RNA sequence: UACAA
RNA sequence: GGAGGUGACACAUGAUAUA
RNA sequence: GGCGACUUUCUGGUCUGUAACUGACGCUGAUGUGCGAAAGCGUGGGGAUCAAACAGGAUUAGAUACCCUGGUAGUCCACGCCGUAAACGAUGAGUGCUAAGUGUUAGGGGGCCCCUUAGUGCUGCAGCUAACGCAUUAAGCACUCCGCCUGGGGAGU
């Protein structure tokens, strides 16, 4: 039984991943678009992200979690959908996208 | 006047809510003042008087 | 068309059941402008329905049509190298069109000898949530919910 | 009638005639002794055609309403300067005026 | 059109 | 309105002159 | 060519004002001598990221590619070498003269504005231009010196 928690959202252009934990960082339940049998372009849709945070939150509340914080990441479109649905699963809502200070060289641009 | 890196209260006025140095087109400072401002803020960040990223 | 929408034509209610939906059904039945044959089939089918079911033919026919009319459809779309079947909501006037079209089309494929027999059995079947026209609606929803992720296209 | 346009737009050839610039009132008086609708292109250089419209105006209601209304001035000067008097403000070119009045 | 194949 | 910086599936080929 | 976290040390140049000083001591510059992006080479270190070659997976009629997953040299440092780029403003250097308007960088003088130096931009006369355009940062008007050109290909062989 844990009541205070943190919800991590990792939304990219290929997949949305949600991990729920306390403030101590130890996870309790996670889901993703792939865990719901979505493949490819389906795995990145904003609708398909909400089906993942809803699944994740229901498992964390089963442990007894009521208040969870939000840490969002990535430019994936499944950001509002995965965050609003956090408040839509009986969870009380009380940006961590890594930016470098000019560090490592990024890969070459794609000539599609 | 010469800007001191110890004067954190004056410096905080020119940083943003994430600790970023504010552009001079926003604060209205002149070019030479903004250069002195930038050196003092970077000095003060090193001495932990001001944050890098909050 | 490119310019815009075109006004639609009203129809008269049928003389027996005072129903515009019944008139539209006769037009779907009708081939080559032969309206008398289409009316004869429709009214004979409704007599078969009323006695094989025990209820009013019109009341059974509205139940049957409600089980054929779809709420969601799929639309073809070209999206940069991948055709996507976008699910859309069927407008109320198109719902009646598809309900009547599927009812007649799948009554024509049945094995009863006369069309009045085939139409009456399709209506009785669709009023029990079975038959070819109800299955066709089910497969349309089954194609749509398999693409409800693609609702974000237009 | 002697306050010209703003300094940031004054032509350099009006220095003798000239915050904002104030015209030469003293010089305009000595110059004044020496001296409403759109201007159609070719009013003077195409009188071989305009006069037909002038004649056709004298001699339909839709045309006449605009014709009566008809029959900044750079078009007019060219029609005259090319054929070989006017108020000339600071922003206006004085070198193309035979009788320039340097009044606002 | 005159050619080429 | 016009410039300068900034950023952002697949589709092969078609003889010579004269035209 | 290039140079972007901050600190110290060593060190080059420029700009403004002044008018102590020297008194034409200047300009240009063949030959020469140096500096010179990136790739590359040698010796020795280092090796996160990225990534020629390469491997696999795709696509395709084929795909020695473009896309994906990896990945070596290399990318980094020191010391040598190499001496080339659309090394571009495709505009050699010096000096003076020739409308204006308007931003901006570093100063000075006077009453935020006016004047004035030196840079850096835009617009725009005269003039120039084949045109595009240039136009006090000239591609205008002049004098000095240097480099270079003389149809295309062959061939920068
Ligand atoms: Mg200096
Ligand atoms: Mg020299
Ligand atoms: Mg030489
Ligand atoms: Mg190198
Ligand atoms: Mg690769
Ligand atoms: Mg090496
Ligand atoms: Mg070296
Ligand atoms: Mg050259
Ligand atoms: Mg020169
Ligand atoms: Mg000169
Ligand atoms: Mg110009
Ligand atoms: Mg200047």
């Amino acid at each position: 039984n844990i009541e205070n928690g943190v919800a991590h959202i990792r939304s990219t252009f290929n997949n949305t991943i949600v991990t729920i934990t306390d403030e101590f960082g130890n996870a309790l339940s996670w889901s993703s678009a792939g865990a719901l049998g979505f493949k490819g372009s389906k795995k990145s849709t904003p609708f398909a992200a909400q089906m993942a945070s809803e699944t994740a939150s229901k498992s964390a509340m089963e442990h007894g979690l009521k208040t969870v914080e939000v840490t969002v990441k990535g430019p994936g479109p499944g950001r509002e959908s995965a965050i609003r649905a956090l408040q839509s699963a009986g969870l009380e809502v009380t940006d961590v996208t890594p930016v470098p200070h000019n560090g490592c060289r990024p890969p070459k641009r794609r000539r599609v | 006047t010469h800007i001191d890196y110890k004067d954190t209260e004056l410096l905080k006025r020119f940083i943003s809510e994430r600790g970023k140095i504010l552009p001079r087109r926003v604060t209205g400072t002149s070019a030479k003042y903004q250069r002195m401002l930038t050196t003092a803020i970077k000095r003060s960040r090193h001495m932990a008087l001001l944050p890098y990223v909050k | 068309p490119r310019k815009g929408s075109v006004p639609k034509r009203d129809v008269l209610p049928d003389p027996i059941h005072n129903s515009k939906l019944v008139t539209k059904l006769i037009n779907k039945i009708m081939l080559d402008g032969k309206r008398g044959t289409a009316q004869r089939i429709l009214y004979s089918a409704f007599d078969l329905v009323e006695q094989r079911s025990g209820r009013d033919a019109l009341e059974v026919f509205e139940e049957a049509i409600n089980n054929i009319m779809p709420v969601l459809e799929v639309k073809a779309r070209r999206v940069g190298g991948s055709n996507y079947q976008v699910p859309v909501e069927v407008r109320p006037e198109r719902r009646t069109t598809l309900g009547l079209r599927w009812l007649v089309n799948y009554a024509r494929l049945r094995g009863e000898k006369t069309m009045e027999d085939r139409l009456a059995n399709e209506i009785l079947d669709a009023a029990n949530n079975t038959g070819g026209a109800v299955k066709k609606r089910e497969d349309t929803h089954k194609m749509a919910e398999a693409n409800k992720a693609f609702a974000h296209y237009r | 009638v002697h306050f010209g346009h703003q300094t940031r737009r004054w032509n350099p050839k009006m220095k003798k005639y000239i915050g904002i610039y104030i015209i030469d009132l003293q010089k305009t008086v000595k110059k004044v002794d020496e001296a409403n609708q759109r201007w159609l292109g070719g009013l003077l250089t195409n009188y071989k055609t305009i006069s037909k419209r002038i004649k056709r105006i004298s001699e339909l209601k839709k045309e006449y309403d605009r014709l009566i209304k008809f029959l900044k001035e750079r078009n007019a000067i060219a029609e005259a300067r090319k054929l070989n008097v006017g108020i000339v403000d600071t922003n206006c070119d004085p070198d193309e005026i035979d009788y320039v009045i340097p009044a606002n």
